[PDB]
């Protein structure tokens, strides 16, 4: 039902750049604060169109791509723990 | 995620974000229609 | 021939017959636009 | 489109207050007597018969079958004319649920009919044959 | 939503004109919920259950007791929780009374049991975990089926036909075995022939082509679909009810073989039709009191008994209902009597997704609680589950 | 013969029949306050009044009278029983006349008003048991109401039909005999 484009993403871009509200006027910050309404534009408007099932399955993937954009450590093992082993085979009469 | 309970800001999005060449798919689960919202919107705006 | 839809099926008789060209977006050239659209953005002088 | 219209649900009507008036204004002593004996009879043999595809057994069945026992109550009336009173206004009832429902049936459900019928009107008989011509 | 606006403005337009305020009894509170009960919600309304819910629902919320301050909406947990009216009387301070409610919600804010949406929960876990399975993703036959076919069929071996009685319950119980032994025929016949074409010399036909076609994909054929199906049930969850219900078709075969038909406790979810049943002891009573089919009501306490019946969140205990949070329990043994002349009234439905409701037990009330808050858990009978 | 056009003669028919209807009615309705004012009846111009006038204006003039007999009631207990006895000894007069042997026309016209006046029992019945105030209370503004004005110029708008918060005017079609339905709760 959502099928989102690269000229989508290039508007979402022209929307958060352009109008970037509280035009803080330094080179440091500026890059944090665009950052930040970019995931968060992001997250809308991809949320405008999608359900509200799925929503939290969009929220969950934007905090996955924000712990690999971070520094932080990404539990790759634990994240795929999570997702594929729920599915896992078990030993006989375990 | 606290502005999507909030109700839509159909003329903020309308007014800035929409292009005039891309078309607003309301889209909506059986029950349900837009109709009477974008006519509600244009009645505010005053659009014909 | 030109197309924009990626999301079509063609049938095999023109698939013989004509040579695809597929135009898709990866990650490298995304990154490039991104560090291009962010350097007009921020420092418009200096990417130019 | 739904929004311009009203919904309002027709699940099930009252066929008991359908029957009892309609005999009252056809003209019947025992009226409320025999609209009580007559909807629990539709709705028993709606389901104790076998299930057939042509089976029907619902308020169109039962508003047909008041309307002829009007007209042949009205035809026993001609007929005495031509020959009120008392009259028998349960075995007028079952002229017109035979004449109606029995046509219908399979082989087997006949006796169960006439089963049905003993069951709840026990003065009942049988009226058949008056075509010689 | 919009009728139902109309309706009240039109109401107080007709009451008063341009007076600035109106006392509660003024507002003519039974012309509007009467109004929005029959006309409004409830013309969509299609069971009787369903309207007396909508009913005590306006009944408690639409009186407010004359406009009582500090009202109870709801109880916003069964224990230890409220929600209150707010005294505002403008639109701002409702609104400001909405974003002052938490956002977190459980069901029990509805009047409803808190373990309705622990299977919704976990559905929508393991559905956003097969999702990020996707994406993280995106980031011979006939042999078995042969083994199937001859793993099913030995729970079935035979079955009468079946002579000529008079008995309400006698003949409602032989056509039932009558049309149990034709779709039993008809499943032998189907399993005869598709195992002669998968181990031996036949050919394949097109209706055996079909079913071959729609076992492996696992759906029921609709030629074997004569009675209900709940909900598209699966062939082999299918398959033992079919056998079960054949199993008590054979012992009531047996019993009127050896009246005896009377002391045998039939299951009411293993017949083809359930409400007929009812209807045949209904008759059977008025045969054997020369009464009237109409007048006998129903006087259930857990000389008919039935098997087989499980409540929904809710426990019996000596013909007294008692709320629990546990999703359904079991009745052992139930018996049903018939007399011609506050309590609660529960539904009893074929199965769990209540599509067809079969027919209505009278019980008793409990000492604590209210009947709207039975009503709203919406305590009800089931029977093939 | 002054040869009109046949579109204009014919739409002069309906308009007139609509009036010639609405007149008959206005006549009917006094001839049914003259006639059940009263306690008792009389059968012998019972008879005669229903075969002068047509079915449907003698089921309305029934139905605005009642009407109105209920609204004096509740303008004002005792007048409430007083128009429930009025009802109960119509429908006895109904059940003797459809008792005896009529034709056709008049019998159907008869057991329309059989119909009617047991519905109208009904109300009465459910409205004596519930309570009253006024005549704005809903238990009695939810039942088919009929008001008469007979001051108005205008003919034609000149019946009333009320529901709760809801108007109507007659259209006065020439409806014939048709077949009359019974009002079950279901129906109201």
């Amino acid at each position: 039902l959502y099928q989102y484009s690269l000229q989508f993403f290039l508007d979402i871009y022209h929307n958060v750049l352009y109008e970037n509200p509280n035009l803080v006027t330094d080179h440091t910050q500026r890059l944090s604060i665009i950052t930040k309404d970019l995931f968060q534009v992001a997250f809308n408007r991809v949320a405008r169109g999608m359900l509200h099932q799925d929503h939290i399955t969009f929220a969950m993937l934007l905090a996955r791509i924000k712990l690999k954009g971070t520094g932080e450590p990404t539990y790759d093992a634990e994240f795929q723990h999570f997702l594929r082993g729920n599915e896992i085979v078990l030993s006989a009469g375990s | 995620m606290s502005i999507m309970e909030q109700p839509l800001d159909l003329t903020h999005i309308v007014g800035t974000e929409v292009k005039p060449n891309t078309p607003v798919l309301m889209c909506s689960v059986p029950g349900y229609d837009a109709s009477g919202h974008v006519e509600d919107l244009a009645a505010e705006q005053n659009t014909q | 021939l030109s197309t924009r839809d990626p999301t079509v099926e063609f049938p095999p008789d023109l698939c013989s017959r004509v040579t695809f060209v597929n135009f898709t977006v990866t990650r490298s050239s995304l990154q490039s636009q991104c560090l291009n659209e962010v350097l007009k953005a921020e420092r418009p002088d200096v990417d130019e | 489109l739904k929004k311009l219209f009203r919904s309002l649900a027709m699940t099930k009507p009252d066929r008991q207050l359908i029957a009892q008036v309609m005999l009252y204004s056809q003209g019947f002593r025992t009226a409320e007597v025999l609209a009580n004996k007559i909807v629990p009879f539709f709705k028993l043999c709606d389901e104790q018969l076998s299930s057939q595809s042509h089976y029907d057994f619902g308020l169109r069945a039962l508003k047909s079958v008041l309307v002829s026992a009007g007209n042949v109550k009205r035809e026993r009336i001609q007929k005495i004319k031509r020959e009120a009173e008392n009259l028998p206004e349960q075995e007028i009832l079952i002229q017109s649920v035979c004449e109606t429902m029995v046509p219908k049936l399979v082989a087997e459900d006949i006796p169960l009919l006439f089963s049905l019928l003993s069951d709840v009107f026990p003065g009942v008989q049988y009226h058949r044959g008056e075509m010689t011509a | 939503l919009r009728s139902a606006c109309d309706t009240v403005d039109t109401w107080l337009d007709d009451t008063a004109k341009g007076r600035q305020n109106i006392s509660p009894d003024k507002i003519p509170w039974s012309a509007l919920k009467t109004l929005m009960a029959q006309s409004i919600y409830g013309g969509r309304v299609d069971n009787e259950f369903d309207q007396r819910l909508l009913n005590t629902f306006l009944e408690r919320l639409f009186t407010t007791r004359s406009f009582d301050s500090e009202f109870k909406l709801a109880c916003k947990v069964d224990g230890h929780k409220d929600i209150q009216m707010p005294d505002g009387i403008r639109r701002e301070e409702f609104v400001q009374w909405v974003e002052l409610l938490p956002d977190t919600q459980t069901p029990s804010w509805l009047g409803l049991p808190n373990n309705a949406e622990r299977v919704l929960l976990t559905t929508q876990g393991v559905d956003m975990i097969s999702k990020m399975l996707k994406m993280q993703m995106l980031e011979t036959l006939h042999t078995t089926a042969s083994n199937w076919l001859h793993l099913i069929p030995q729970t079935l071996s035979h079955l009468k036909r079946t002579e000529n009685i008079k008995d309400p319950l006698f003949r409602f119980f032989e056509r039932e075995v009558k049309m149990g032994a034709k779709l039993l025929q008809d499943v032998r016949q189907d399993l005869a022939d598709v195992v002669q074409v998968c181990e031996g010399k036949k050919k394949q036909t097109n209706y055996l082509r079909t079913l071959i076609n729609e076992l492996v994909k696992g759906i029921l054929p609709r030629s074997w679909s004569h009675y209900t199906v709940p909900a598209g049930m699966t062939v082999i969850q299918w398959v033992s009810d079919f056998s079960e219900r054949i199993k008590q078709l054979q012992n009531i075969s047996l019993a009127a073989a050896s009246k005896e038909l009377k002391n045998i406790h039939v299951c009411l979810g293993g017949l083809f039709v359930p409400e007929a049943y009812i209807t045949a002891t209904r008759q059977y009573v008025a045969q054997a009191n020369s009464w009237s089919l109409e007048e006998l009501c129903l006087e259930v306490n857990v000389s008919f008994g039935v098997t087989g019946l499980k409540l929904q969140g809710a426990t019996c205990n000596n013909n007294k209902l008692s709320l629990s949070n546990a999703i359904s329990t079991a009745l052992p043994l139930t018996q049903l009597r018939w007399v011609k002349q506050s309590v609660v009234t529960l539904p009893v439905y074929l199965n769990f997704t209540r599509a067809d409701l079969i027919f209505t037990v009278d019980f008793e009330i409990a000492t604590k609680e209210d009947p709207r808050s039975f009503y709203e858990r919406g305590v009800a009978v089931l029977c093939t589950e | 013969t002054e040869h009109p056009k046949i579109n204009e003669w014919l739409t002069l028919v309906e308009k007139e029949m609509r009036v010639t209807l609405a007149k008959l009615l206005a006549e009917s309705v006094t001839e049914v306050e003259i006639f059940g004012k009263a306690t008792s009846i009389d059968p012998n111009t019972y008879i005669t009044w229903i075969d002068k006038y047509q079915a449907q204006l003698v089921v309305l003039s029934a139905q605005i009278a009642w009407s109105e007999n209920v609204e004096t009631a509740l303008s004002s207990a005792a007048p409430l029983h007083s128009v429930l006895s009025n009802v109960e000894v119509t429908l006895n007069v109904l059940a003797d006349s459809v008792l005896m042997e009529q034709p056709p026309l008049r019998r159907r016209k008869l057991e329309h008003l059989i119909t009617e006046l047991v519905h109208q029992r009904d109300v009465t019945r459910s409205l004596i048991k519930s309570k009253i105030d006024n005549a704005k209370s809903f238990e009695w503004l939810s039942q088919m109401r009929f008001y008469f004005d007979p001051k108005q110029t205008d003919v034609l708008q000149q019946l009333s039909i009320q529901m709760a918060n809801a108007k109507f005017n007659y259209g006065f079609e020439y409806l014939g005999v048709q077949d009359k339905l019974v009002q079950t709760p279901l129906t109201d």
